[PDB]
């Protein structure tokens, strides 16, 4: 269907990059976001979409899509994880839903007691 | 769904936008990429147009209709260029750069490339 | 403190997920409420102190079913797809946590 | 201010731990030989600990069917449902995994204070 992939930054102050390209002779994409459902047109071949880790504020870019999370994720404490996810409605085919994931790591900040002690 | 006029303003002033930023960003960087790669950014930024449209309208729409009155070309004109001014392209820029993925410089992008920002195809969702 | 938590995702949609927890927490601190978000709902659960597990299903009686999300596609693989839930839990002091629970399931056929 | 009346809590808590250890015991007489006491004890308190931990949505299905009812419930109501959940769940999804991954959990002493607790005596959390 169409060649995608997510690039991932190493700093949340950077959004991550989404690129896709149809190769072929996708009526409409929604993504999922923390901030909306975010309209997405798939041109013939290259395209490209920004993803945002921080929090919705008011003067971000219009159309931005901001990450759902961050998720606590099994086997490392040490990091999270940010998750949209996406569904392409074809010409008369059955529908895509991607999952659009990024890892970031999280603060290596020192414990402290619990308050109630 | 919006008069020709209107989506014109819209769509050159967010070309010529994209196209300032990406000067700028090239007087930086822009002495290692060939020409066809620099060409390849412009359609980049025409592409981007194409791809948020539907999204960008959204964001007209409410604008437009908070204005409170029967808007006029120049209200286009003006959120057209907010739009223009506000995307950070620079993190695409970086990235393709950077990574060596500035897409391969295809005929359908030259001929993007040739067409007047006014006459961009957009799609209305 | 946290919980210390791990999920068994089988290779085979007949075998449910396993999520197995363990809270190792002064008496003081507790999980006031915890919720799974299922494809099929909402799912309430109560994590006690110590040992904790549940079922998570890959298809849809029985109470407190809870059926993951998906199947999803992932990028540049075409033989897996993923399979998730959502957890939150709220705790007697301090923010929420917020549990991703992900199974990638051997794609029908490659 | 109570959630439930106690006697509906007990019928339930006694035919839900009642299934789940008949579950059990069918189990280990298969399994069995190979398990230590402690480990034996350590899936007698799974049983029990699976159900306060899923107690609130139990309560759920519950309330559905006892609302289908159309009257005023009555003990042997909650007595039947309770031994629906006790029947339905098959717990050996649990039993098999711990037994093949070595995650018996350790024997520890809050779990025999558990064990040794009547089942109609076992707290549960209806939020
Ligand atoms: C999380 O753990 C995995 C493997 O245990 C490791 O590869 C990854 O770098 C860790 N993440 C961070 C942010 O340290
Ligand atoms: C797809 O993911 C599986 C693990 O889920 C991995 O073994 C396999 O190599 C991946 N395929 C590609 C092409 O990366
Ligand atoms: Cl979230």
């Amino acid at each position: 269907g169409i060649d995608w992939d997510v690039f991932c930054s190493q700093n949340e102050n950077i959004p991550a990059k989404f690129i896709s390209r149809l190769v072929a002779p996708v009526e409409k994409m929604d993504v999922d976001c923390s901030n909306g459902l975010v309209p997405i047109t798939h041109e013939h071949g290259f395209n490209m979409m920004l993803i945002q880790y921080t929090r919705n504020k008011l003067l971000d870019s219009p159309g931005m899509c901001v990450f759902w999370g961050p998720y606590s994720v099994p086997k490392n404490d040490t990091v999270v994880l940010y998750t949209v996810t996406a569904r392409l409605k074809w010409s008369e085919g059955p529908p895509t839903d991607l999952s659009i994931q990024c890892y970031m790591p999280k603060s290596p900040d020192a414990p402290k007691p619990e308050a109630c002690l | 769904f919006l008069n020709k006029a209107f989506e014109v303003a819209l769509k050159v002033q967010i070309i010529a936008g994209f196209d300032r930023g990406l000067v700028k960003w090239l007087r930086v960087h822009g002495r290692t990429l060939s020409t066809v790669q620099k060409k390849a950014l412009y359609f980049v930024n025409r592409r981007y147009m194409q791809t948020h449209w539907a999204n960008y309208m959204l964001w007209i729409n409410k604008k437009i209709d908070a204005l409170g009155r029967t808007p006029v070309v120049g209200d286009y004109t003006r959120l057209g260029a907010e739009i223009g001014r506000r995307i950070d392209m620079a993190y695409f820029y970086d990235f393709l750069k950077d990574k060596n993925m500035i897409p391969k410089y295809l005929p359908y992008m030259e001929e993007i490339n040739r067409m007047r920002p006014a006459d961009v195809p957009v799609k209305y969702m």
